[PDB]
């Protein structure tokens, strides 16, 4: 009770389409389109780090 | 000739007995605190303490 006081709030939106396409480029940047298309085609891959 | 006289002892004493007080000061009151309660919800609390 002396402790604990309210604690305040926030609702942020995070897009993962944009996290990995905005990327750091020490990193390979990728848009979730163009992966997500091809590894459902193939058995197999990686983007990113 | 002369009979000594029968000098007697008297009655015992009544033991007496001695009963003292003890005091001790009155008491200090904490410092009041502040919290996120409206009074119903914190009244039903402390009667439960």
């Amino acid at each position: 009770l002396k402790r604990d006081k309210r604690a305040l709030e926030v609702e942020r939106t995070v897009s993962l389409a944009e996290v990995y396409a905005g990327l750091p480029k020490d990193n390979g940047p990728f848009s979730l389109a163009q992966e997500i298309d091809k590894l459902v085609s193939q058995g197999s891959g990686s983007a990113g780090s | 000739l002369y009979l000594p006289i029968y000098a007697t002892p008297a009655d015992p004493k009544a033991l007496l007995s001695a009963a003292v007080a003890t005091s001790q000061g009155g008491g200090k009151l904490p410092e009041s605190f502040m919290s996120l309660w409206r009074f119903p919800h914190m009244l039903e609390n402390a009667r439960g303490m």
